[PDB]
RNA sequence: GGCCAGGUAGCUCAGUCGGUAUGAGCGUCCGCCUGAAAAGCGGAAGGUCGGCGGUUCGAUCCCGCCCCUGG
């Protein structure tokens, strides 16, 4: 995760060390954080409370018996001479505990006014509040118990709890891991407000503790990527000690629960400085501590009690007896601090970000330490964070810091953790921003964020600080200058775009098809690329059907739908079922989108170096490894195709409506199609056409198979069409018509053919035989009376003959008609009607 | 008396919005490019400066193509079209791309796993953030009217540096996040054979479903993608 | 900035009319010889106030076109007289409408830019010249085929052209009966966008047809596209996941009551529960009074947040019946 | 079998050519203007030298 | 990932810890009624109670695994 929670009072305190009196409203702080690039997800004010909300001490507890839950009658000392009797249902406190009491007349967050109620046969003069009722934290199982010494009975509750504070919920980008701490965010605000900054991790704020010898024997395998590993002990800590309230409160407001001083201090220094810290019980360490890769099949029990299956690329901390920690993810239960731990060995380590990211993701352990290490932690503050921990723990738990320290810093030891310097022109931020910044702006801003800047004429040499490993290229430095000056000062200037070619022919074709279908009574839908569960089984497809050779998804949102669509029809049919099942039973849907048709098993291509241009062979190799993605147009129809009205009862959808959809798409694509009877599931084998453009097949249309309709829960008579637009060649005809001014001749011809003969075949034969004199042909009658033979039909075509240079005689047109009749007789077996 | 014997039809509003957006950029000289939905990991991550084993690539969830570690995925954005364009086309490049994008978000009133994105990419000599801002302001004026005001604030994207997010001001009137933008990272130009000392560029990406949501005040985004005719028909035939 | 809103509209109108079976022509701006005398227009007709030409190509056609119909009706005669008797033509072009006698403007010095007051003086001396769309139909509207013998053109086909143009313009139109030559007074509709008249449509007067040599039953449309305001609505539909309730209501009204008026009154009374309404029956006969008619509308009710009871829908239906009684005098069919 | 109950329609080629010319110039950043056919002699001849 | 809690008719839901879900409202169908409808009255149909197995003479209900949602 990338969430960073912190209260404003803590953030203000760290800023105020270098800028005394600095204080801004929460609204302005939100805007300033946003203007420099810090996503503010939430601004949560604490409380508020009004009236008598005070600290109390539980001086007596009477157990009221015989109820649906244990009920306590408590005598609470609120600092005066009259103890208050309060009824409480919580059981997470004892006599002597400090609590927060809302007395009658108080108002808790949410407008809840407190009053004295006669409850459980006893008098209740107020209530003992939980963290949730005070709007301090999320806990509501029990009431809030302040640690001993937090305050005296009678202290103002709002002040002790700090209910005037405001919690900022930030989302930190992965390039700003240094901002996962009060240190980084306070430094960012110092930059934004041009403030002097006092680093809370500097030696002036964390003076170095003595170094008189090694703290523990340590062996480090540098191949694990560890950059630093430091250890310092704290001996004689008091097991009865608890963290002070100011510490436990700041942890709570940052989303961390308090447990014991040893763990609280490590978590607190983690939030303050950004360096994860861990406390080991030193008395439970056996022998030399070793940092090494895990071995195959090695396991480890983390301090949560769960055994973790490790991997050869996971970095471990081990001793002679057990694993002590998963490096930078979680400590083990072997060396964890417990209630009787008296001697502590604190660990301050810097782990390889990639190794931690791989391990924590595989183990599903995004701990507060893991997400910081994978975003890089400043390796220069390891001992500072270690010393800050040791002094705080010794102070709080009554222990003593040991003057010993182990500090592995690589082989050979690394003394400077600064990234490599960067050369950049002094005006490069100005050129990329399009803004003339004042002189010295770039140098000032880069020194502000902690870099060392030297001037060599017009070229700047910039060495970023150790906590900014994201600053590697001049573009990175440019972003720092621009974001701190504010992107609002960049003017709006239109770029010098050249003359373009507009839309491609294919892009214009999709518009024309969508326009024509919509104007023809179709509604467009966006087809989902994921196929429904077992749809091809519902269609009854063969196991070797090319539509089943799909591309599967490893992690789909629905485990039953991983495969990608080789055809647009299942998505359209699902949308059709949604409509019909909700009262819209006469529907015609269409969709223009791509499908995914692989020609081989999923073959991946290795990593090509991204420091150069991939060769044209590598570009063609990456393309062949991808499935084919052609553009398809499809439609589905059910119910009434013509609505009812005063004209009549309307017309139900039939297969000819799907064939008409083919012709609409064809006319929109400026091509001619031919339709031929075909068998192709899920269509009805007797009401299915195959669509051809020239000799190339482009899809199918017609009524769907009735068994498919029954199995799929579809309306009866559902029709469908699907065409591959990529298989239709783009055409740009250039007609040159010459209108003949001479009269035409009108003649009709009745031809008897077998019932299986398609009417378009009879028409094409008539055209072929008639010649150039034929201007128009239209079928207007299909007759199948017993006067015509069985399994035969009569077709009557209206013919229009016209010459370009003369007036025809009736014999002239009859000659062309007779040649057309002879052509139909030879090509489709036509007989002139008797 | 009723005379329309043809049922009411309609093109989808998202398709109409993409067509209006495409017209807006073509009117400025830009062209419209293409891109496959199943993209190699090289073009979706590696060429876009995504670091390996880093939360920049890890925290971003992706639909991966079986089998495991197949270097194949459903593209997380239309940004791989930037790589395909800079590899195939000659400079200068001024292109937009409108296509489907895939994220692992649960479908509710404001989120959708499968949505449509508008990618923009301009590569030329002397392109600055001012040109990106000028393009963004013209885009927002075409979709939200002449009184549309935008603001850019810093952010992060692996393929851009500096990176930013675009808000729009057309609640009743406040700053709402629109999309992401930034200067093309010099590593992306080096991964496509372009000299970052000679050519600079910017890029941007807006979700069409998100754009239509507040341009029209549409409550449920589930209605945008579920395909009920009750959602499309009120928008008319659309050209 | 690309195409203006109006320029986009002229494309959509042309695309929609062609896809609906209309063939575009280029209209000539020269009126035929006394075409308005053929229409029987009054001497004070605003269309007769035309701009004349000094040197025309033909001495009997020197008048400019106030309306696109004479050019379309001329192109219709050419098609019909040459064997193409089932035609439907349209044209999207501007016309010429002077508001006074042809006035001239003096010479303004070219060596300088004319002031904005001199520009406005030059515009007022010119005819208004708005963009019009018009169409003419004759013969078979639906061609014959294996389905049946086809349907001849009727006035409703001209009204459907209006609704085709209105849908392309993304506006709602209302048609009202009207008398306006050269249309048949009993088969003519004046078209309204809101409260502004935008043109007429319907069948042509039979005397005009005979005197012009036009085919019998010729129908015509003419709209003023400049009088139709540009609109870019931003719908925000919310699909209710709850079931609908289907009901039908039969209402009896005087014969002169337009069916759309009854539909509007039912909609105004039914309230927000009414999701759809369609007329599917027009019935006359002795069961209904003389010069009266019964109309049955199919109603679809749906709530956005709940399932309805039949009483919920009937309550909305009764309110719709009451609104129709007050607005068009409708009586529930008994 | 014939399925198109709608008669054949067509836009004029000259309008189609004008549309294609207009689209070609819009793609280059240009725009489309307006002009009356009945024009004054001041704008048709005098102001054009 | 956690133990829960949801998945039930065409839609939105209620309800059952072993042999009928006497399921509701709306949706579908039939009769009376109407020229044809709708309402009204009177009636019907339709769920393999998320999937796959196990237990049992029998599973919506009990057990296991799994898929899809909210905390
Ligand atoms: N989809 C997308 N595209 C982008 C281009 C530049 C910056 C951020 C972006 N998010
Ligand atoms: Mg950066
Ligand atoms: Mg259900
Ligand atoms: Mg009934
Ligand atoms: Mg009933
Ligand atoms: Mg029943």
């Amino acid at each position: 995760s990338n969430a960073m929670r912190l209260p404003y009072s803590w953030l203000r305190e760290v800023v105020a060390v270098g800028a005394s009196g600095w204080d801004v409203t929460p609204g302005e702080l939100e805007q300033t954080l946003l203007r420099i690039g810090h996503e503010v997800e939430e601004v949560i004010p604490l409380g508020p409370v009004d009236g008598p909300v005070t600290v109390g001490r539980v001086a007596d507890i009477e157990e009221l018996t015989g109820y649906k839950k244990p009920i306590r009658a408590c005598a609470v000392d609120i600092g005066d001479r009259q103890y208050r009797e309060i009824i409480c249902g919580a059981t997470n406190f004892a006599v002597g505990d400090l609590v927060v009491v809302a007395l009658p007349g108080a108002t808790l967050p949410g407008g809840f006014t407190i009053s004295a109620r006669k409850a459980y046969g006893r008098n209740s003069d107020g209530m003992i509040c939980s963290a949730a009722e005070l709007n301090l934290g999320a806990d509501h199982s029990g009431i809030l118990v302040l640690p001993p010494g937090a305050a005296e009975p009678g202290a103002d509750g709002a002040g002790v709890l700090g209910l005037d504070d405001v919690v900022f919920h930030l989302a930190i980008t992965p390039d700003r891991g240094y901002c996962m701490s009060v240190r980084g965010l306070a430094r960012e605000l110092a930059c934004a407000y041009d403030l002097d900054f006092v680093d809370p991790a500097s030696n002036s704020r964390v003076p170095p503790l003595p170094i008189e010898g090694p703290a523990w024997p340590l062996t480090v395998q540098p191949e694990t990527g560890v950059r630093r590993f430091a250890l310092r002990p704290v001996i004689g800590i008091d097991p009865a000690a608890v963290s002070p309230w100011w510490l436990q409160r700041r942890l709570l407001l940052c989303g961390i629960r308090a447990t014991c001083p040893a763990v609280d201090v490590t978590n607190y220094v983690m939030l303050e400085l950004g360096h994860p810290m861990h406390a080991h019980d030193r008395n439970r360490i056996s022998g030399t501590l070793g940092v090494r890769f895990a071995r195959s099949g090695e396991t480890a029990v983390t301090l949560d009690g769960i055994e973790r299956k490790l991997d050869t690329a996971d970095v471990l901390i081990v001793d002679d007896a057990a694993t002590a920690a998963i490096g930078g993810v979680m400590g083990a239960a072997s060396t964890e601090v417990r209630a009787d731990s008296t001697d502590v060995l604190l660990e301050a380590a810097i782990w390889d970000p990639a190794a931690v990211s791989r391990t924590q993701r595989r183990l599903h352990l995004p701990s507060e330490a893991a997400r910081r290490y994978e975003r890089t932690v400043d390796p220069a503050i390891s001992v500072a964070a270690l010393d800050r921990c040791a002094r705080l723990l010794a102070d709080i738990a009554g222990g003593e810091v040991s003057p010993t320290l182990t500090d592995w810093r690589g082989d050979p030891p690394c003394d400077d953790w600064s990234p490599p310097p960067i050369r950049m022109g002094v005006d490069v931020p100005d050129r990329i921003a399009g803004v003339a910044y004042p002189q010295g702006t770039t140098a000032r801003r880069l020194a502000q964020i902690g870099a060392v800047v030297t001037h060599d004429g017009d070229t700047l040499t910039v060495t970023p600080p150790s906590w900014r490993p994201d600053l590697r290229q001049p573009a990175d430095l440019v972003e720092e200058v621009l974001r701190l000056e504010g992107l609002e000062v960049i003017p709006s200037v239109l770029p010098p775009a050249p003359a373009g070619r507009g839309l491609t022919a294919g892009q214009q074709r999709r518009r024309t098809i969508g326009r024509s279908l919509a104007l023809s009574g179709y509604v467009e839908i966006l087809p989902t690329p994921f196929l429904p569960a077992g749809v091809f089984d519902l269609w009854g497809l063969e196991a070797d059907d090319s539509r089943r050779m799909t591309t599967r998804v490893l992690n789909p949102l629905e485990a039953d739908r991983p495969q990608l669509a080789t055809t647009l029809l299942p998505a359209l049919l699902e949308a059709l079922v949604r409509n019909v099942s909700r009262g819209l039973v006469d529907v015609a849907l269409f969709a223009i989108a791509q499908v995914v048709q692989p020609t081989e098993q999923t073959r991946g291509v290795g990593l090509i170096p991204v420091d150069r241009r991939p060769t044209d062979d590598e570009i063609a190799m990456l393309d062949a490894s991808l499935p084919r993605q052609p553009q398809h147009v499809a439609a589905v129809l059910a119910g009434l195709r013509e609505p009812r009205g005063p004209w009549g009862p309307g017309r139900p959808v039939e297969a000819a409506d799907a064939f008409e959809a083919v012709r609409i798409i064809a006319r929109a694509s400026r091509v001619d199609v031919t339709l031929r009877p075909a068998q192709y599931l899920p269509w009805h084998p007797g009401r299915c056409a195959q669509v051809f453009v020239g000799e190339s097949s482009v899809g199918h249309a017609g009524q769907l198979h009735p068994a498919v309709i029954e199995r799929s829960g579809l309306p009866k008579g559902t029709c469908a069409v699907e065409l591959n637009l990529d298989a239709i060649p783009c055409s740009a005809p250039l007609p040159a018509p010459r209108v003949s001014p001479y009269p035409a001749v009108f003649q009709d011809v009745s031809l008897v053919v077998a019932a299986d003969i398609p009417a378009q075949a009879v028409a094409d034969a008539v055209r072929a035989g008639a010649g150039d004199l034929l201007e128009d042909i239209a079928l207007f009658d299909v007759f199948t009376g017993p006067q015509i033979g069985e399994h035969r039909k009569s077709l009557t075509f209206a013919l229009r003959f016209r010459a370009p240079d003369r007036t025809l005689t009736e014999d002239d047109a009859s000659a062309a008609r007779d040649a057309a009749v002879q052509s139909a007789a030879e090509r489709v077996g036509a007989v002139l009607r008797g | 008396l009723p005379s329309t014997r043809v049922p009411a039809g309609a093109r989808h509003p998202i398709i109409m919005l993409a067509e209006h957006v495409a017209d807006t950029f073509i009117a400025m000289g830009w062209e419209l490019a293409e891109g496959p939905e199943v993209e190699t990991e090289q073009f979706n991550f590696d060429a876009l400066n995504f670091p390996a084993d880093h939360p920049a690539r890890g925290e971003q969830d992706t639909f991966y193509i079986a089998p495991e570690d197949s270097r194949q995925l459903l593209r997380t954005h239309t940004s791989p079209v930037q790589i395909r364009t800079l590899l195939a086309r000659e400079l200068p490049v001024y292109i937009i791309s409108i296509g489907r994008t895939f994220r692992t978000d649960e479908l509710d009133a404001t989120h959708t796993p499968i949505f449509h994105q508008v990618e923009g990419l301009a590569v030329d000599r002397g392109l600055s953030m001012a040109h990106l801002r000028g393009t963004l302001d013209a885009f927002a004026r075409a979709e939200f009217g002449p009184s549309a005001r935008t603001r850019i604030r810093p952010h992060f994207f692996p393929f851009t540096e500096p990176s930013a997010e675009v808000d729009v001001w057309f609640g009743g009137a406040a700053w709402v996040e629109w999309g992401g933008c930034g200067m093309v990272h010099p590593n992306v130009l080096r991964a496509t054979g372009i000299d970052p000392d000679l050519y600079s560029g910017f890029a941007f990406g807006m979700g069409l479903e998100r754009t239509l949501q507040f341009r029209n005040g549409i409550p449920d985004m589930r209605d945008m993608v579920e395909g009920d005719v009750r959602f499309s028909l009120p928008f008319g035939v659309g050209a």
